DNA sequence: TTTTTAGTTTATTG
DNA sequence: ATAAACTAAAAA
């Protein structure tokens, strides 16, 4: 269980928007914590969060330091939780706000910080702070040397302090101010140095980045050759969301239930009494639970290293089941990292993929394994869109290619080649990964949420998975008319 | 020579 | 919907010839026709199959008379195979010392097929002969031999101890004789006679037999199709029928719990137990359980009652474009799903397959790709994914593999490698490399064809789980008192990497050995 | 302890 | 026959 906390400024600056459609650097902050607490939900996340903000008139903290708001201490997310947020959400929500609690009123950093991390007293311990203040404490040199201070602080306990720093009119710097401040890597290669947020999108996307802790999925030995052997580690950067498993309850209580399946004899009423079986036809096959596993098992656990095939010959189908990353692990093997650099770096050279035999655990058949050299891709945003390593891509064995129906080859002509070209061009978009939402999923938790909060009406939602039928029917009127002449006859079922 | 051949009666 | 499969092995004295290390013919005969059994039986086909040997002591056939047909025995009639069957090859039948005319063993193999096929019902009607040519033959009345085949539509396949550098590995990526050069040229010419151009392809040796499904590739299942619709829009529909191109093959059969003793499924029950979770625990009961489901801190009851109606309710089965983007901007990283499928053109639809053809076409010229919504049914969950052309000489489709949705990502962040100052490697340790990715590469190129070669294709290679499976199950059922036996070597040596591979990568390797030093935290 | 993957089992539709 | 859901096992 690991504790974030999101620290918001509520000074006049933090109120005002640039002169345009788009909301105010305080109204972005309330909705991207709102989306990141309804985003764990989702994801069930074991992480504790919390909501503190400073410059409020009214103090609401331990030891009653002055212009501190704890608005939400360290505690799961919940459904109640997300409403408190969504009260203060919007120009009308910003006004409830100035109500409640003050804003504009004289701070001190030093006394903020010190606050943030008492709340962690009750894994991983770190402060988000949303501001669009390049240099507080400008004119007071004893209140800005007290806070970096604090913030050394807490950096040497084990506290993570990250900026999210907002737009400012003419620019934000970090020089002047939060440089000290800031958590920094010891690696000048693992730090990164995002710009200033302007939409909600790019903070939101700014805050998650920072957030999130690397998950391996396993760490095995990549074996060049019997004495030559790297460590990696293997991370799923793409898996299959799925509706959450249902909890047996009680009709009355409505607390959980513990499942024991028990399995026993019939005659009477231990694994060394059972064995196995197999019948084909007449002759019954009978195996230990052992020698059931000894034929599964082929290699070790880990890659094994084939040789080096051209990009060229893997073909876009071909696909078995998702890819994996990748990465070097340093931590088991001294020296991986250097070896794997080398290898990435002659691979993309070379456009050519490492051919594996891959074992992920003991007892179990072998696969053979493609890993693509992946080159790294930061976005304009300064976000690692793609990260350096190796993509293991699944290859099929001749079992899981599937015999085709042999058809007749009917080819059309340029003239109706040139009007679907047409039809392509105009129905043209661009396409990102995260484009669309699982409908099932966000109705499922759309549904919940209302039932938590005791709304009799659920929230409805429209399917984004839908083609937008009338915006395509208006760009393409005549065309599909006239692509409809030229391949299909009147006289057409 | 070449060797003979008896064709079963269905091939023939 | 089953096929007639006859098996004409040459059993005659030089199929028992060996050369030092090289394993005889028969005893490589033996192992893919054991293969090919072993599948017939396991995955409990209803495929019937007989089996002729050509060069036997003894003659034992129907056509069997004076000189004609001799030396030729019919050791098992059409019939589904079983475990006496496989128990044959690998012990009863033995190599024999005369030897037989392959043509009048590939006319009992017909006659086997034409009397015993007369009851039964057959789709597909097959034969394959394993011989090495080395026996002397008659060319009398070849002619009418090649029309019975088409006349009967009988399919051949030929299996030789050769095919159409370093040293002999059995199932691994010196001078053929006068006779089997020209048992060599009927085999090419009938071949041709029969399937085409593409006839030769059928032609295999001994060792590439057993890293391949070839043996099953005439007698295989056609797969199975479904049909729907690609709706560009509202009012353009195109109608299609996808299969499943690519589908992981698992294992089918269950391992049943059993007694020791008795050996009965029967005798074994499991029950549920219900408890509460708080302390001093109490049996709850079965009725009352209700469904609840966890929103955070908070906990939800949720009846499978008021479930059913309040979810999502898809709109239907449908094939919907969403819109196009260019092929740069969907990449293979992103793929999701365990299965491929490919969109062809509704079957007897000509206006229907040049609606399609005109889409692939135009896809491919652009460069672009297709962003459609797929789902089997209304019940099922719906997807999104990529639509890309796929055109050869042959068939024309869209491939369609799934894509993400935005809960199915994932983000983390890695360390950057590229300018690293404490893992960089020197301009010797990369150099090193290079010539470890040049001495391990697993493609060759001619410079007169300008193609390139692939010397470890992994996609034509079998699954090794099920031919393992497979000699466990069979050696329990045969010498119930042995331990079970270890992999066999073939299934090693196709797993393997070429010898040419293994032996340049050896230099390479131990100066990369040197020059990066590693070691165990 | 929790998460992910694989294997059964059940239900619905053609 | 295909897809989804539930249960069990293994590894972080």
């Amino acid at each position: 269980r690991d504790s974030l906390i999101f620290l918001v400024d509520a000074s006049k600056a933090m109120f005002e928007s640039q002169s345009e459609d788009e909301l105010t650097p305080f109204d972005m902050s309330i909705q991207c914590i709102q989306s990141v607490y309804i985003s764990k939900i989702i994801s069930s996340d074991r992480d504790l969060l919390a909501v503190v903000f400073y410059g409020t008139e009214k103090d609401k903290n331990s030891v009653n330091f002055k212009n501190i708001y704890v608005l939400q201490e360290l505690d799961n997310p919940g459904a109640k939780r997300i409403l408190e947020l969504d009260q203060f959400k919007g120009q009308q929500g910003q006004k409830r706000f100035q109500d409640m609690m003050g804003h504009g009123s004289d701070y001190s950093l030093s006394e903020v910080l010190w606050v943030c991390a008492n709340l962690f007293s009750d894994s991983h311990k770190r402060i988000m702070l949303f501001t669009n203040e390049d240099n507080p404490h400008g004119n007071d040199s004893a209140k800005a040397s007290r806070a970096r201070t604090k913030a050394g602080d807490l950096r040497d306990t084990g506290i993570f302090l990250d900026l999210m720093h907002l737009k400012k009119p003419g620019g934000f710097d970090i020089s002047l101010f939060y440089r000290d401040i800031i958590s920094i890597a010891e690696d000048e290669d693992l730090r990164v140095h995002f710009e200033e947020s302007s939409k909600l999108e790019d903070l939101l996307r700014k805050v998650r980045a920072k957030e999130t802790r690397k998950r391996a999925l396993s760490r095995l030995k990549l074996k060049l050759n019997k004495d030559i052997v790297i460590s990696v580690g293997i991370y799923n950067l793409v898996q299959k969301a799925l509706k959450p498993p249902p909890i047996k309850l009680y009709r009355e209580t409505n607390e959980p239930v513990k499942t024991k399946t028990r399995t026993f004899n019939t005659s009477t009423g231990l694994p060394s009494d059972t064995k196995r079986s197999q019948i084909y036809g007449s002759r019954q096959i009978i195996l230990e639970k052992e020698e059931t596993e000894e034929l599964k098992r082929f290699d070790d656990p880990g890659l094994m290293l084939m040789g080096f095939k051209p990009l060229v010959l893997l073909k876009k189908h071909h696909y078995l089941r998702p890819s994996l990353f990748v990465y070097p692990e340093e931590s088991l093997v001294i020296g991986s990292s250097t070896l794997f650099s080398a290898l990435l770096i002659k691979c993309l050279e070379k456009e050519v993929a490492a051919l594996c035999r891959y074992t992920p655990r003991r007892n179990i058949p072998p696969y053979f394994v493609a890993l693509v050299p992946q080159e790294e891709e930061l976005d304009d945003q300064k976000i690692q869109v793609t990260p350096p390593g190796f993509q293991l891509v699944f290859l099929p064995f001749a079992d899981d290619k599937r015999k085709m129906p042999f058809t007749e080859k009917i080819m059309a002509t340029p003239e109706q080649v040139g009007k679907m070209k047409a039809i392509v061009e105009k129905l043209r978009f661009t396409y990102r990964s995260d484009s669309f939402e699982n409908p099932v999923l966000q109705q499922h938790f759309r549904n919940l949420e209302a039932l938590a909060l005791d709304l009799m009406e659920p929230e409805q939602a429209v399917d984004l998975t839908l083609p937008k039928v009338e915006a395509m029917n208006k760009r393409l009127g005549s065309l599909v008319d006239e692509f409809k002449e030229l391949v299909y006859p009147p006289d057409y079922n | 020579a070449e060797r003979k051949r008896i064709l079963p009666t269905w091939m023939l | 919907n089953k096929a007639a499969v006859v098996l004409c092995m040459d059993v005659g004295f030089t199929m028992s010839n060996s050369i030092p290390g090289i394993e005889s013919p028969f005893e490589q005969a033996k192992k893919v026709i054991t293969m090919f059994v072993q599948r017939q039986v396991f995955a409990e086909n209803k495929d019937e199959i007989a089996l002729v040997l050509f060069g036997t002591d003894g003659t034992d056939n129907p056509l069997s008379g004076g000189d004609q047909y001799q030396n030729i025995t019919v050791h098992r009639h059409l019939m589904l195979p079983d475990f006496d069957l496989l128990e044959d090859i690998e012990s009863k039948i033995q190599p024999g010392s005369q030897q037989a005319d392959f043509l009048d063993a590939l006319i009992v193999s017909m006659d086997v097929i034409q009397h015993e096929t007369i009851g039964k019902k057959f789709e597909k009607r097959h034969i394959e002969i394993f011989t090495d040519l080395s026996s002397r033959f008659s060319k009398s009345q070849l002619d009418i031999i090649i029309h019975s085949l088409k006349k009967c539509d009988i399919s051949l396949q030929f299996f030789l101890p050769f095919s159409l550098d370093g040293p002999f590995r059995l199932g691994g990526h010196k001078g053929i004789t006068e006779q089997q050069k020209e048992g060599l040229e009927i085999v090419k010419m009938v071949m041709i006679s029969l399937e085409g151009e593409d006839g030769l392809d059928e032609i295999y040796s001994f060792s590439e037999s057993l890293r391949k499904l070839c043996v099953f590739k005439k007698i295989e299942r056609h797969s199975i199709h479904w049909p729907c619709r690609l709706t560009i829009g509202s009012n353009l529909s195109i109608r299609i029928a996808a299969y499943k191109s690519i589908l992981q093959e698992r294992v089918k059969k269950t391992w049943t719990v059993v007694d020791a003793k008795t050996l009965k499924k029967e005798d074994i029950q499991k029950e549920t137990v219900y408890c509460l979770n708080d302390d001093d625990e109490t049996e709850v009961l079965k009725e009352d359980i209700i469904q609840g489901f966890r929103y955070g801190s908070d906990i939800v009851p949720f009846s499978k009652v008021d479930e059913e109606q309040m979810k999502y309710k898809s709109e239907g089965k449908c094939f919907s474009v969403l819109g196009f983007c260019k092929s740069s901007q969907v990449q293979r990283r992103f793929f999701m799903g365990n299965q491929v499928l490919k969109v062809f053109a509704a079957r007897d639809d000509e206006a229907a397959a040049v609606a399609l053809s005109s889409l692939i076409h135009a896809l491919d010229d652009l460069d672009m790709v297709a962003i459609v919504r797929y789902a089997y049914d209304k019940r099922a969950n719906p997807q999104v994914g990529v639509a890309f052309p796929h055109i050869k000489h042959n068939y024309e489709c869209l491939v369609y593999v799934q894509l993400p949705f935005m809960e199915d990502l994932r983000q983390y962040m890695f360390s950057s490698l590229k300018n690293s100052k404490k893992y960089a490697p020197t301009e010797a340790q990369l150099n090193a490399v290079d010539a470890l990715i040049d001495s391990m590469s697993l493609a060759k190129k001619d410079e007169k064809t300008d193609t390139l070669e692939d010397l470890f294709p992994t996609t034509k290679i079998p699954n090794p789980r099920f031919q393992r499976l497979f000699q466990c199950l069979l050696h329990r059922a045969l010498h119930p008192r042995e331990p079970l036996p270890p992999i066999q070597q073939h299934i090693w040596n196709m797993l393997n990497p070429p010898a040419e591979v293994t032996t340049k990568s050896q230099i390479p390797l131990s100066k990369i050995k040197t020059l990066f030093p590693l070691i165990e935290a």
